[PDB]
């Protein structure tokens, strides 16, 4: 495209910006000789005018003559070159009519405070709700003082000054616990700590206030020290600064709202700002999308971290299934635990009987097999035996408690009495179900019934939100579904599956050979089946 | 400088060397991230000096070595390369060939206590001595001549240093 | 205990806008309906102390919870939606957008007209309850009008409203029993506070600049 | 078997959650300041680490309060 | 320094008086009881629990903090909610899960 349309493009989006050079001589003169040639006789002004001032006498020359000091010549290098824009002047639009209430946060969290006074400090809170007619303000006021009433306020000022005397060396150390360095938007400490300061509860967002600025950071912005321990911060961007530099310079008393009070241990800025006096609104055009935060070592947690600093939920691919239309999820998780002491109850109770010794002069109900077992050394991996498989056996050890011994002497006592009998009778007894399986199935159930009443009130929030407009899911979540590019899946989308021109080497990868060989093993005749159907079918028709 | 780190709470050099700016540097040595090369205020080894003290030295292995008298305070810069010969790399006796350095200048230059500048130039040829003894394997073996010395110290200091 | 408490008066008086809307029915829409959800909204945050020290829309926007809305979001959200249309009418006629605002509604809209039966169009079609709202969105620097259900207010997705009309019934029935469309035209017509909206537009200039930079030619 | 993680320590006996946490954070972060590119921010973004290797300190070279708030204004319009 | 149930906006209301018990239908809802086991539950709607007996202690999705409510604790979770339930002893509670409102 153009040079104007690129270079335009440049400044909103790279950020480019014609930052002054402050060259030596030697690199003035390489600049402005290349432009000509090489080994050729210079015949620019400039040209020769840097090969002249390669030479500190000739600069010394230059200096006398134009009659300014070597101090006015080193500061005439550094001197913005270009446009200039034209200085500002403050508009006022009209009366500026104030209160002092107290903020609305004044109670810091962890400090008791006198509740009838906090209500009548609090009462300016629905004072401030007033109207006033700023045009017939002059006509009002009254140029007698000792009569105005505060007495809201200073009680105020009484109880944050019993709450900075308390915490005032609680939060040095903290700060100095916390905070290695001093940066500007952090607590003064040490020697820039003088008395007098206003602590940060004092502040809150809508307070008019002024001060002069201290530091001017190109990335971040500008600071401006509004009295207290934390200074103020205006966000302003990179390229912004370029025009801004001249209205904007350190040592400036200007006048400054706060829009936003945030914590100091969380954000790297606490309080941040307007510039009312200068308005420089016109020039700003690169804004904070989200405030500035600390990365500690403290967090460990990236949800936490993004739910204490407000900023959106960490992105996440979205699953391709609804919630709503899903199987329901009838599973217990106790149900494993039963089966295990189920399984250990029966094997302890049919030991017992192969040891009858072993049972005899000791009572089923307390028993203890070990005084120093533990569940932890329980579990384990071993893969020493194996018949056909090998794989790590999980050991588990129930505890001697744990079992009730009683109920399953009882039930193996009923149970095979019913046996012999059934034996005296000729037929093998059968018994459908135990105790603890039952329980294990009233588990399930009440974690099915759990299940469906979750998903019938989803039914109906989906409904409601929906009606209204509100969002299903979560919002920032799942973002991307295939926006991240370069993602190996093997979808055969981004062209990442094995060419289709047949596909016949498979002995690389996904070689179905073993699976074959073993089921040869198995079965040689691989005849066509003659019955073929589920094993719930199976067993269903074995029982129908 | 580990002994004299051990008797001054060594825990708190420790702590020292490890220290990085957060945010910005103050000097140019902090923005390259270079090897620390502390040098001890006389203040804190105060606790160490008595009056009958006329020199001490804090030797940082053929690197760095510090002067310390009650007028002047200040640190001889060294070098060390063991690798320039792998396969012997015998350091055994480099603190030994220092300290004999040290005597022998000491004993022939007697303006070493008066002056900072010949304590310098002097303290360079046990630098050298033990730059060349750590070439050896064997202390007794490999132990350094004056001649081979001063060769050393003209060729790795420029002759305005020595 | 008690914030918010103030009942905000009207920028003009309750039998002002009498040719076109009763003083009752401003004074019942203000008298009951206000005064109902402030007094309640102070209750709410004499209980929790974390969300009695915030701002209106750090309040509104933190008790709406990103999609999940809290119990303390509609009591404020309706409070501040109302006293911005209190806000948002003058005494006087308004039928044609002021100097800042044109240009701002040529080049999104195109149109006053096409952005007129736009809102008549968004005005008529949201079905309920509900507001609508005239606002600039900070991360395209354009005007767009929104419609939302019930108590909510675009403060939650960080947008600055510039004009906002209650659809709510309890605002037009007394007048108007059944017609919406009327109701509407009245308010597009005759009630309306563009100069009000174009203050609000200067004010969001501090926040969202809405021009191009200057650009050195170098 | 190991509870390092969170989740695999049980919650009435956190002395693995305790463990877990006691475990100093890792260095990979190279204490600086994330600087973003507005050039890259279009497209897939691209990060710059600005640290005390990269920004140096020259030296030297050579009332306030909050006043008040303001109140609301009669004449809105 | 702010508690957890602050952060994921858990609401918890700790010895709730038989008025409010009686309130909201607490004694025709829903039971539920578990022994010793590890739940992971992803909420897709709110839920009122009022836990009876035992003593349950829940840890956020990748936190190595924990949150832990007593017999005498109404603790509503919230939407969009992923966290892992670990129980010790005999623990009975009663589960209403509500939509948008009451
Ligand atoms: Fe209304």
């Amino acid at each position: 495209e153009s040079e104007e349309e690129a270079r335009r493009k440049n400044w909103v989006d790279r950020g480019w910006a014609p930052w002054e050079e402050i060259l030596s001589p030697e690199a003035n003169f390489a600049r402005k000789s290349l432009n000509e040639g090489e080994e050729v006789a210079l015949q620019s002004p400039e040209a020769i005018e840097a090969f002249k001032m390669l030479s500190p006498n000739y600069r010394k020359k230059k200096i006398s003559d134009m009659g300014i000091t070597e101090d006015e010549y080193y500061a005439k290098q550094f001197e913005i070159k270009g446009e200039i824009p034209e200085p500002l002047s403050t508009m006022w639009a009209g009366p500026l009519v104030v209160r002092h209430v107290p903020p609305r946060d004044w109670p810091p969290r962890g400090w008791e405070v006198d509740k009838k006074e906090l209500e009548f400090i609090r009462e300016t809170h629905k004072l401030q709700s007033v109207r006033v007619d700023y045009d017939k303000v002059e006509e009002m006021v009254k140029m007698e003082t000792d009569d105005m009433g505060l007495d809201r306020y200073k009680m105020f000022l009484k109880q944050y000054n019993e709450w900075v005397a308390a915490n005032k060396d609680r939060l040095e150390k903290e700060s100095y616990k916390y905070d290695q360095d001093y940066y500007p938007g952090r607590r003064k400490r040490g020697k820039d700590y003088q008395d007098g300061m206003y602590e940060l509860p004092f502040y809150y967002p809508g307070q008019i206030c002024a001060g002069k600025v201290t530091a001017i950071h190109l990335y971040q912005g500008a600071f401006v020290d509004i009295g207290g321990v934390h200074d103020g911060w205006v966000p302003i961007k990179r390229n912004d600064w370029y025009w801004i530099r001249h209205h904007i310079k350190v040592g400036m008393h200007v006048i400054v709202e706060i829009l936003a009070k945030r914590d100091p241990y969380r954000f790297r800025f606490p309080i941040e700002m307007r510039f009312i006096d200068p308005n420089i609104d016109h020039l700003i055009f690169n804004r904070f999308d989200f405030a500035p935060i600390f990365h500690r070592d403290e967090d460990t947690n990236l949800d936490e971290l993004r739910r204490d600093c407000g900023r959106q939920p960490l992105p996440r691919k979205d699953p391709g299934v609804k919630v709503e239309e899903e199987p329901l999820l009838s599973n217990h998780p106790y149900v494993d635990k039963l089966w295990q002491i189920h399984n250990a109850e029966q094997m302890i109770l049919d030991d017992m009987e192969a040891n009858p010794v072993k049972y005899k002069g000791k009572n089923l109900t307390e028993l203890t097999d070990d005084e120093d077992f533990d569940e932890e050394n329980r579990i384990e991996y071993s893969k020493a035996y194996y018949k056909k498989a090998l794989l790590p056996k999980m050991i588990t050890k129930v505890s001697v408690k744990e079992l009730d011994l009683e109920a399953a002497f009882a039930e193996r006592q009923h149970h095979n009495k019913l046996r012999m009998e059934a034996q005296e009778r000729g037929e093998v007894y059968k018994i459908p179900k135990l105790r603890r399986n039952i329980e294990m199935d009233e588990y399930d159930f009440i974690h099915w019934r759990r299940s469906l009443e979750e998903r019938e009130a989803m039914l109906r929030d989906i409904s409601c939100r929906r009606a209204l407009g509100l969002p299903l899911e979560e919002p920032g979540r799942y973002v991307d579904p295939s926006a991240f590019g370069k993602d190996q899946y093997d979808p055969d989308s981004p062209l990442y599956r094995y060419d289709y021109w047949g596909e016949p080497k498979n002995s690389e990868k996904s070689k179905q050979e073993r699976m074959t060989d073993v089921h040869n093993k198995s079965i040689v005749g691989k005849g066509t089946v003659w019955y073929e159907m589920a094993y719930e079918d199976a067993v269903k028709e074995r029982m129908q | 400088r580990q002994e004299l780190e051990f008797l001054l709470d060594e825990e708190h050099y420790e702590r020292k060397r490890n220290y990085r700016p957060q945010y910005f540097a103050e000097n140019f040595e902090q923005t390259k991230q270079r090897r620390d090369y502390y040098h001890y205020t006389p203040a804190e080894i105060a606790p160490l000096w008595h009056d009958g003290l006329k020199l001490l030295f804090v030797t940082d292995g053929t690197l760095r070595l510090h002067y310390y008298s009650p007028s002047f305070d200040g640190v001889v810069v060294g070098t060390e390369d063991v690798l320039i010969t792998p396969f012997t790399c015998d350091r055994t006796g480099s603190g030994d060939a220092v300290v004999a350095g040290i005597m022998r200048k000491l004993t022939t230059q007697p303006e070493m206590y008066h002056d900072q500048d010949v304590l310098e130039r002097q303290l360079r040829f046990a630098i050298a001595a033990g730059i060349i003894s750590q070439w050896t394997i064997g202390a007794v073996r490999g132990f350094p001549t004056e001649s081979a010395t001063q060769n050393l110290k003209e060729q790795v200091y420029v002759p305005s240093m020595w | 205990v008690f914030a918010y408490y103030g009942l905000k008066t009207p920028p003009y008086k309750l039998d002002a806008l009498e040719p076109y809307m009763s003083q009752k029915m401003l004074e019942v829409h203000w008298g009951e309906h206000h005064r109902s959800y402030v007094e309640a909204l102070n209750k709410q945050l004499e209980k929790n102390d974390i969300l009695y020290g915030c701002t209106m829309e750090e309040l509104i926007k933190v008790t709406y919870n990103n999609g999940n809305p809290l119990p303390e979001f509609s009591d404020a959200a309706q409070v501040w939606n109302h006293d911005f249309f209190w806000e948002s009418m003058q005494p006087g006629g308004g039928d044609m957008p002021k100097l800042g605002l044109l240009q701002q509604i040529e080049k999104d809209f195109g149109s006053f007209t096409n952005f007129r039966e736009k809102f008549t169009e968004a005005a008529l079609a949201l079905f309920g309850s509900g507001w609508i709202w005239l606002v600039l969105k900070r991360e395209e620097k354009r005007l767009a009008i929104v419609k939302t259900s019930n108590a909510v207010n675009p403060l939650v997705w960080n947008d600055i409203p510039l004009i906002g009309l209650d659809l709510w019934e309890h605002a037009y029935y007394l007048d108007y029993k059944n017609d919406k469309a009327k109701y509407v035209n009245v308010f597009m017509n005759h009630l309306v506070s563009w100069d009000a909206a174009l203050g609000r537009m200067a004010r969001a200039q501090a926040f969202v600049n809405l021009g191009e930079p200057k650009i050195p030619v170098a | 078997d190991n509870g390092s993680d969170c989740t695999n320590i049980n919650p009435f006996s956190s002395i693995y959650s305790y463990s877990k946490a006691k475990i100093q954070q890792s260095i990979n972060q190279p204490q600086g300041t994330i600087h973003t590119l507005l050039n890259r921010n279009k497209e897939c973004q691209s990060l710059i680490i600005l640290s005390a290797a990269n920004c140096s300190r020259m030296g030297p070279f050579k009332s306030l309060g909050p006043l008040g708030t303001s109140l609301p204004i009669e004449n809105f319009y | 320094e702010k508690p957890l149930e602050e952060l994921y906006n858990v609401r918890v209301e700790r010895n709730v008086t038989k008025d409010r018990l009686m309130e909201l239908g607490v004694p025709r809802w829903s039971m539920w009881k578990t022994g010793k086991c590890k739940l992971p539950w992803d909420w897709h709607v709110d839920q009122l629990v009022y836990i009876e007996e035992g003593e349950v202690r829940v840890v956020p999705e990748g936190s190595q903090r924990f949150m832990q409510f007593v017999a005498g604790d109404l603790v509503r979770y919230p939407k969009w909610f992923e966290a892992d339930l670990y129980f010790n002893d005999f623990y009975q509670e009663r589960y209403s899960f509500r939509a948008y409102g009451d």
